[PDB]
């Protein structure tokens, strides 16, 4: 019930946003025999459509005026999973790109010419790196701790 | 004083039926730059003020525009046909200023009787900032 | 015109001039290298600014060097 | 006939049938841009006169008031304020080319190579006297209009 | 010599070599009567001081249109005929 | 010199006609010119300053004239919600009379032009209820403009020549300037809102002839001797006051009742006094700081080698740096045009919001005129305060002198700076547009129950920090209980609650989620536009690709093909693209201002709170229906008073295209053209006889450059004036 | 005469005072010393 806005489960123009877009998806559902492909494809859209609007009132979500769900960012514990949990569930994969980028251009830097290996990317050393981001959180700590995070200058 | 310039004499002048890529009124009041080159058969060159001309078996004398377009020629001459070539600079009062090698060698090879002007004696860093030299004529790079 | 400079840090390989069109650089001798040859830049009146001297100079960042200044009609590379 | 300027095939221009022909080269030399030796006032006249009515055509029947019965006292009225101003262009210009009294830029030779004498029209007291022609046969040339508009209105088109 | 066989760098005749040609730029005489150019020169000879020609052109061309600007009427421009016609109130009253 | 630029005889012998370019945009650029000192230099920059205040004041006087000659003053006087302002009379000889009868407007016997710029309002605030005021006003402003005029010019005379000894005098100048150029000024003011603007709101008009004789308050000095300040806030205007007469009114002269006077929904004309006189307060306290010829105060010089932090992070601190900002005029330049840009953006930002003057919040397109003006005119500063930096970063920045200092030690680091300046516009950048276009997409899938919405809670919690109870926070000011609202309960915060509360004024608007987007795209354009800068101003010097830039000045073109390519290289560059990316983010700024406030106005805050976070809502319902009386403005059939905010519209729209021919196409095909066309002159009978003077070139590329920067801003700034004006103006909601 | 002020100021400023200042502006242009 923050920041004037009413939850999405006990909202009255969320509900008529979900009436509407099923009204407007029925009333491209009498021009089809309700046995074939397209409207089968429509009432499984509708579904889609009503479940999303039930998750959506479910999970506590915040629905403003305009019956919406505004997402809550500023720490609420009950609005972690809308920016803070996802959030998390980001900075894991994005620094597991990152560590492993980084630790495949480490690992060709002692090459003879390692631009090639940027160029033809070594499938097998990549593979045995792709996994060594799961754990980047730890071994990202410790290359700081012992300093091989960042260079130094020389 | 040890190569005197050429002082091109009335030569003939290769064989072109005439472009508009010529001399304009810069000539009739500014140089124009002859250039001077001594063929051994008369063959077909590209002009550079466009279109193709046909040098004559010996001497031959082309007033072009300006000096770039005389000195990409000599060096498609020079290059493309292995030709000596010299070009001058003829301002409307009368005086024929000898240029291109003025030693008679090409300015590659670093032949001595030659003053090294436009020379900084230190590496490019080593230049002092403008405010160093603000409210002077010398703006960076003479000191 | 313009104020072509050449710097101490050049090695004599003549493809600043050989690449200039305009005849504004010559070689000369020189003591500070192993080609014991340097450019030089007498005719920078007929200096148009092209830059293909420095466009061909192989060092660290350059050693010649132009500096764009007072355009005339013929560092302005006009016919006209 | 296409062979270059006075056969000199490195000058950027050429002799071809629409520059350098019997009748072409002879109308634009018997005109009074090119009647060099003549002197530049009554060439002046000629161009004013010339432009005048040629100034006078597009400003009656083309114009704010070409539907009205002022199209032709105003239009002719615009037609010699910009042949005031033009005589005003061609003032400050012949103030701005040359001076007070240096010998004429015109060239002095010609397509036969006779050391001709040079156009005094280039020179300050001759482009001022041409410039005063042209605002003379300038405002003659409106007034003369405007008065065959009005009283010879009838072979004429209206539209 | 200019006029050689394919020679065109008389350095001496430095015109024939650049191009200095009156084109066109006949130096015939005067074909104009000698009675209506003496009637011309002495009525334009007033317009041959260059400066006093442009003072007296700007000033009496500024002073020729304030005078139609000013005593024109609205009836060959209607910027000074004025509205001839009531005022509309703008939106939301005037305002 | 003898040539036209008499200040440069390079362009001078410059026989083509860059130097006619070149002698006007260096005209101003005093420490370029050939053969002059720093005497010169200040001295000219002085007479300079001397011009551009006699060209403010006679165009202020102007306006006043105009306003006084072919307004409708005082007719706005009487019924100003319902009496349309009038800028000037217009006398176009090309109008045809349905454009004599659409442009007759305020009740005017001929064409007029509704005054957008709140001239009136702030004029009628401050007194001035006849045209005889207003021309008394221009009268004496053209007076002090001919004052401007003749003291620039005497200062330039050799017997009154100020040394730079006097213009680098750091001390008495800020001394002088805060105290009196501040404080006595805004004192003054203050003694003509309690003197003038107050009685003239109250009623009775005080005029030169009687301002000796009226009390601006039934005890004249005597609570201000006697300490007892209380005595000058006791009837306060109680809520029923109609500005301009006894009606409601008081007779208190300064208060701190706060929020706005309930008529003119603006701020009350004693808490402005108030307001002045304390900042003159402070200001005349603070102009006495500074060491002069009286033995006390402080050396500039000694307090900033004494900021110099033990522990060597900032490293050699703030030593030498008096030497390097006196010495420098363009970090003067700089820090100035830097603070100026911040306040024209608060002067905006709370001229919006917070409007002291009388029927300027209920006339709807100044507010918006005057608002995009400020915000445009601190963007254009702002740049200029880089690009000067940039300017003293080659030009008067000595490296040796203020080696290690808090100004080299910044320069060492200028790649951490530009590194995460870009790490910021980058994630801006990315995750703003992915949100804008993940709700494009979801309202183009019918789905607008999927869009990122984020509910801005930290700007929210700022608006209940102040007193907003329309969203339920309740802290420190919408909690009843909070110190702070106990502290000025009985000062300003009924008035502030009451004003804040109110949904119908414009400071502290209810925002939503397209607010937090737009902020968002907001600090990509001020983070882009300074990266651009920043980077452009430390890059200044040099760069790998560049390490001699500071010998070849600020403004070059480029440094040819090698190294791979150097267009764009110089500071000038960047300041260049700077100037783009300032142009659209203060386009963002006034977009999202016209939009919130056109939906206030109009009432239907649901349109902006639905259509601002997708931008097919921004172009759609705020571009595409917003422009359906402008361009409307002269159709086939008729015209109205809006064609010409049309016609200015699309030459706007011209010349902003234009300007993509000088930057997209660059000089080389133009020089060949040329080429051409002077071949075609020289041989093209009865034009040979004439030849030009200055022997034709297609413009340099930093020329080139700059042209179509003016044309593009020019059509930016005459497009969107047009548009705001017209929309706001063909409604006034 | 204060609505025929137009009539007098605007033809002389937005075209004599471009005669003035052009024409003396090409004569500084176009000079020498
Ligand atoms: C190994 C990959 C890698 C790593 C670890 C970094 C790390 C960094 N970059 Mg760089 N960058 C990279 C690739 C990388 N970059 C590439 C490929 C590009 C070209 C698009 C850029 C373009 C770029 C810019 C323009 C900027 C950075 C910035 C930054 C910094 C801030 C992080 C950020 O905002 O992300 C930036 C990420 C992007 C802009 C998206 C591109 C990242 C791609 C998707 C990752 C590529 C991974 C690789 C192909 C996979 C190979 C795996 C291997 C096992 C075979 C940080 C030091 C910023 C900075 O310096 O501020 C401090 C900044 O301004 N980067
Ligand atoms: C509105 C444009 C305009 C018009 C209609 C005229 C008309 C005329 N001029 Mg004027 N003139 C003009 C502009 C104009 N001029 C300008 C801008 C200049 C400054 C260079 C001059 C300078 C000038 C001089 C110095 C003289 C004239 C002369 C003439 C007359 C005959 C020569 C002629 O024009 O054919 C010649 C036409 C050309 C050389 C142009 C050839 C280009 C091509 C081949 C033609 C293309 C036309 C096609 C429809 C497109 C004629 C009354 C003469 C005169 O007044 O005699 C009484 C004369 O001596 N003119
Ligand atoms: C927009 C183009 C335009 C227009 C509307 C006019 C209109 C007019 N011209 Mg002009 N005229 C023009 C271009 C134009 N002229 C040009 C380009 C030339 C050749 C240089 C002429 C040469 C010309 C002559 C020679 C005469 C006119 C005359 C006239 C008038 C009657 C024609 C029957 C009329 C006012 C006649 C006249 O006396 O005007 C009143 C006349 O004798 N015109
Ligand atoms: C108290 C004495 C005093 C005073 C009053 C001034 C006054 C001034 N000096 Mg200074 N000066 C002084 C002593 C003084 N000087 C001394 C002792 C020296 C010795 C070195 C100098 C040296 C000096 C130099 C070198 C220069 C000046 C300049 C100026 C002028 C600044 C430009 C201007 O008008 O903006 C004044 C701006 C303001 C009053 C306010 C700006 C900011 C406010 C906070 C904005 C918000 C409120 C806003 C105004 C509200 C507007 C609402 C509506 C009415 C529109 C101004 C006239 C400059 C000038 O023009 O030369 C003549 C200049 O170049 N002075
Ligand atoms: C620079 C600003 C300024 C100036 C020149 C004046 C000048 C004057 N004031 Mg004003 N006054 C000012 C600011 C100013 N005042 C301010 C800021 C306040 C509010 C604190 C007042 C409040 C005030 C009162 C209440 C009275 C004056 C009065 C006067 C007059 C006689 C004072 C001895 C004199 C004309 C007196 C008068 O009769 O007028 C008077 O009774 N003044
Ligand atoms: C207090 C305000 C102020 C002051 C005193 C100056 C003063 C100066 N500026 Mg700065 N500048 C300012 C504001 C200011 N500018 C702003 C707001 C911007 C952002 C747009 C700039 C951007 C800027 C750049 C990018 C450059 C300058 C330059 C200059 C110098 C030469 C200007 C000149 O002759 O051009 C005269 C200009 C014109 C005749 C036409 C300009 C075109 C517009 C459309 C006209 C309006 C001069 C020292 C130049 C300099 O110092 O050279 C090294 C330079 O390169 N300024
Ligand atoms: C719509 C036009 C537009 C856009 C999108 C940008 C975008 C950008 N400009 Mg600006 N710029 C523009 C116009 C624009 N500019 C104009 C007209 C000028 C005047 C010349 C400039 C001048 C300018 C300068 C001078 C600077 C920038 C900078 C930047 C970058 C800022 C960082 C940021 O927010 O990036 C976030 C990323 C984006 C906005 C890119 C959007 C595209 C998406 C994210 C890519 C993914 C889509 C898709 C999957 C890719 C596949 C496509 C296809 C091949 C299938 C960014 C790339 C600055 C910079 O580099 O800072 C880092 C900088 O210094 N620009
Ligand atoms: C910079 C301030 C400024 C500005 C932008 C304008 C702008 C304008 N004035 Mg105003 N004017 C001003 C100051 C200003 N005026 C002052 C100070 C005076 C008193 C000397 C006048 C007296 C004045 C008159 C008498 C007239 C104008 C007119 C005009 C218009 C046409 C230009 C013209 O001929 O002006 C001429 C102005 C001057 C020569 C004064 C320059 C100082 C234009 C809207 C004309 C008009 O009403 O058109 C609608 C008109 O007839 N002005
Ligand atoms: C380039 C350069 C330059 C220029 C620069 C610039 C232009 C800058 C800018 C800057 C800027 C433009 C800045 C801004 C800033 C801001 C800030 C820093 C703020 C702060 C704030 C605060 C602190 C607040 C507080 C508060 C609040 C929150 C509200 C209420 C009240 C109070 C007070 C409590 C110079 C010349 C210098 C030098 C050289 C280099
Ligand atoms: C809680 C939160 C928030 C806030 C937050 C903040 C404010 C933060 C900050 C933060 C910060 C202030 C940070 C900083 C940082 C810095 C640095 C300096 C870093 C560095 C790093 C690195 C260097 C890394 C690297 C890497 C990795 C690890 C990954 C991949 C790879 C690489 C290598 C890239 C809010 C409420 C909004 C929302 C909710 C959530
Ligand atoms: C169109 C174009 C031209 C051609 C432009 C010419 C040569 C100059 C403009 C032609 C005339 C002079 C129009 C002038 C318009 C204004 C009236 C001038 C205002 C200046 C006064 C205030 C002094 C270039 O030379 C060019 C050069 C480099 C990059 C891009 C371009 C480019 O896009």
């Amino acid at each position: 019930d923050i920041s004037g806005l009413t939850p999405c489960k006990d909202s009255k123009q969320f509900a008529k946003r979900e009436k509407q877009q099923i009204k407007k998806l029925e009333s491209s559902l009498k021009l089809y025999a309700p046995e074939s492909a397209p409207a089968l494809a429509l009432n499984a859209q509708i579904e889609k459509t009503k479940r999303r609007f039930d998750n959506y009132g479910k999970y506590g979500l915040l629905c403003g005026s305009d019956g919406l769900p505004h997402l809550i960012v500023n720490g609420d514990q009950r609005h972690w999973g809308e920016f803070i949990t996802p959030g998390i569930l980001f900075l894991y994969i994005a620094g597991w790109i990152g560590w492993v980028g980084r630790s495949y251009l480490i690992a060709i830097s002692g090459e003879k010419k390692p631009a090639m290996k940027e160029i033809i990317i070594d499938v097998p050393l990549a593979s045995r790196i792709i996994f060594r981001g799961f754990i980047w959180p730890v071994a990202a700590y410790r290359e700081f701790l012992n300093g091989d995070l960042i260079a130094k200058d020389v | 004083g040890f190569t005197p310039p050429q002082l091109d004499p009335n030569t003939p002048s290769p064989i072109f039926a005439g472009s508009t890529g010529g001399l304009l009124r810069k000539a009739q009041v500014e140089e124009f730059y002859v250039i001077t080159w001594n063929s051994p058969k008369e063959q077909i060159f590209e002009m550079p003020t466009g279109g193709a001309a046909i040098m004559r078996e010996g001497p031959n004398l082309l007033k072009l525009a300006r000096k770039e377009q005389c000195l990409a020629l000599g060096t498609r001459l020079r290059s493309k046909y292995k030709i000596t070539y010299q070009f001058y600079r003829v301002f409307p009062n009368g005086e024929v200023q000898y240029l291109h090698p003025k030693d008679g060698v090409y300015p590659e090879k670093a032949n001595p009787g030659r003053e090294g002007v436009g020379l900084n004696m230190r590496s490019i860093g080593k230049n002092v900032s403008p405010i160093e030299v603000k409210f002077t004529g010398k703006q960076s790079y003479d000191l | 015109s313009h104020s072509v400079k050449i710097y101490d840090t050049c090695i004599g390989c003549t493809q600043c001039v050989r690449a200039c069109p305009t005849d504004v650089l010559e070689m000369i001798p020189w003591d500070g290298c192993k080609a014991k040859q340097i450019a030089s830049a007498p005719r920078t009146e007929d200096c148009v600014g092209c830059k293909r001297c420095e466009s061909a100079c192989p060092t660290d960042f350059l050693s010649v060097r132009v500096y764009l200044w007072h355009e005339t009609t013929r560092s302005m590379g006009l016919a006209y | 006939v296409v062979q270059p300027i006075n056969g000199d095939p490195f000058i950027g221009s050429l002799e071809t049938p629409v520059t350098s022909s019997p009748l072409i080269a002879w109308y634009l030399s018997n005109l009074p841009g090119y009647r060099t030796a003549v002197n530049p006032l009554l060439r002046g006249v000629e161009v004013g006169l010339a432009h005048g009515f040629f100034l006078v055509g597009p400003f009656v029947k083309a114009g704010p008031l070409r539907n009205t019965a002022y199209a032709g006292s105003a239009g002719s009225l615009a037609a010699a304020g910009l042949v005031v101003i033009l005589s005003m262009c061609l003032t400050i210009y012949g103030i701005s080319s040359f001076k007070e009294g240096e010998p004429s830029i015109a060239p002095s030779l010609t397509l036969t190579g006779r050391k001709k004498q040079p156009d005094q029209l280039q020179t300050a007291d001759g482009w001022a006297k041409f410039t005063g022609g042209f605002f003379f046969g300038g405002i003659s040339g409106v007034t003369w209009a405007y008065f065959l508009l009005y009283v010879l209105d009838l072979p004429y088109f209206v539209k | 010599k200019y006029g050689d066989k394919s020679v065109y760098f008389d350095l001496e005749d430095l015109g024939n070599t650049t191009g200095q040609w009156d084109v066109y730029g006949s130096d015939a005489p005067s074909p104009y009567n000698p009675l209506q150019s003496k009637f011309f020169e002495t009525f334009a000879a007033p317009f041959t001081k260059r400066g006093l020609l442009l003072k007296f052109l700007i000033l009496g061309g500024g002073s020729l249109l304030t005078y139609v600007s000013a005593n024109s009427t609205g009836d060959v421009l209607p910027i000074k005929r004025g509205p001839q016609e009531p005022p509309k109130l703008g939106p939301r009253g005037k305002l | 010199a003898l040539r036209f630029p008499r200040f440069s005889q390079g362009l001078a012998q410059d026989p083509t006609t860059r130097r006619i370019w070149f002698g006007i945009a260096t005209a101003h650029d005093f420490e370029s010119h050939d053969d002059i000192t720093e005497e010169r230099l200040y001295q000219n920059i002085f007479a300079s300053h001397f011009g551009q205040l006699a060209i403010i004041f006679l165009w202020t006087s102007g306006n006043l004239f105009h306003v006084a000659w072919q307004g409708n003053f005082e007719t706005w006087v009487q019924d100003p919600l319902h009496v349309r302002p009038i800028a000037h009379a217009i006398w176009d000889p090309h109008f045809g009379q349905p454009a004599v009868e659409a442009f007759t407007r305020g009740g005017a016997l001929g064409p007029v032009n509704i005054a957008y710029s709140g001239v009136y309002q702030w004029w009628y605030t401050i007194g001035l209820r006849t045209n005889e005021d207003l021309y008394t006003g221009a009268l004496f402003l053209l007076f002090l403009s001919a004052l401007s005029l003749i003291g620039g010019w005497l200062h330039l005379q050799p017997k009154w020549k100020p040394r730079v000894s006097w213009f680098k005098n750091a001390e008495s100048r800020l001394n002088h300037h805060l105290s009196g150029l501040f404080g006595v000024s805004s004192l003054a003011w203050t003694g003509h809102l309690v003197h003038v603007a107050i009685p003239a709101s109250r009623g009775e008009y005080v005029r030169w002839n009687n301002f000796l004789n009226v009390l601006p308050h039934p005890q004249g000095l005597g609570p201000l001797f006697t300490g007892q300040w209380n005595l000058y806030a006791q009837n306060p205007d109680s809520s029923s006051h109609l500005f301009g007469t006894s009606q409601g009114s008081g007779t208190a002269i300064l208060t701190l009742l706060g929020g706005f006077h309930p008529q003119t929904q603006s701020l009350w004309l004693t808490d402005m006094a108030h307001h002045h006189l304390a900042i003159a307060i402070l200001f005349l306290i603070a102009g006495h700081m500074y060491r002069t010829n009286f033995g006390i105060g402080h050396s500039i010089k000694d307090l900033l080698e004494a900021h110099i932090p033990p522990g060597g992070r900032l490293g050699r601190g703030h030593k030498g740096l008096y030497d390097t900002i006196n010495n420098s005029i363009h970090f003067q330049l700089g820090l100035a045009l830097a603070s100026l840009g911040v306040i024209t953006s608060l002067v905006a930002q709370h001229m919006y919001s917070l409007p002291a003057y009388a029927f300027i919040a209920q006339d709807f397109t100044t507010q918006a005129a005057l608002y995009t003006h400020h915000q445009y005119i601190a963007g254009f500063i702002m740049t200029g305060a880089f690009a000067h930096g940039a300017i003293f970063f080659i030009r008067d920045y000595n490296p040796e002198q203020n080696e290690d200092n808090v100004l080299a030690r910044m320069l060492d680091h200028k790649e951490a700076i530009i590194s995460h300046l870009s790490w910021a516009s980058l994630f801006l950048g990315f995750h703003t547009l992915g949100l804008y276009v993940h709700n494009d997409v979801m309202l183009a899938f019918g789905t607008p129950e999927k869009q990122i919405l984020i509910e801005p809670i930290f700007a929210q919690w700022i608006q209940s920090a102040h007193g907003k109870t329309s969203y339920g926070f309740d802290v420190l000011l919408s909690s009843t209980s909070g110190p702070a609202f106990n502290a000025g309960r009985s000062i300003w915060l009924p008035g502030w609650l009451n004003a804040i509360n109110e949904n119908s004024n414009s400071l502290f608007l209810t925002i939503g989620p397209g607010d937090f987007l737009v902020h968002h795209a907001i600090a990509l354009g001020l983070h882009t536009t300074t990266l651009i800068l920043v980077k452009g101003a430390l890059d200044a010097r040099g760069s790998k690709l560049m390490p001699d830039k500071k010998d070849f000045g600020y403004s070059f073109p480029c440094d040819g093909p090698g190294r791979g390519g150097t267009c764009d290289i110089s500071a000038w560059d960047a300041f260049y693209l700077a100037v783009f990316w300032m142009l659209n983010t203060i386009g963002w700024v006034t977009f999202y201002w016209h939009w919130k406030h056109i939906t206030l106005w109009q009432g239907n805050v649901s349109q902006f709170n639905e259509s601002s976070t997708y931008l097919m809502g921004w172009l759609r319902d705020y571009l595409w229906l917003n422009s359906s009386q402008l361009i409307n403005g002269y159709n086939p059939f008729g015209m109205n008073s809006l064609s010409v905010w049309a016609w200015m519209f699309l030459f706007g729209h011209l010349v902003w295209a234009t300007g993509f021919m000088f930057l997209i196409s660059w000089r080389g095909y133009w020089q060949e053209l040329i080429e051409t066309l002077a071949w075609a002159h020289e041989r093209t009978p009865l034009a040979n006889l004439i030849r030009w003077k200055d022997k034709p070139v297609a413009l340099s590329i930093v020329q080139a450059r700059l042209v179509g920067l003016a044309h593009f801003s020019v059509g930016y700034i005459f497009t969107y004036a047009a548009f705001l004006i017209a929309s706001t103006s063909g409604k006034f909601g | 005469t204060f609505n025929n002020l137009p009539s007098i100021f605007v033809p002389l400023v937005g075209l004599v005072f471009p005669a003035i200042a052009m024409a003396s502006l090409f004569l500084h242009i176009q000079k020498n010393k």
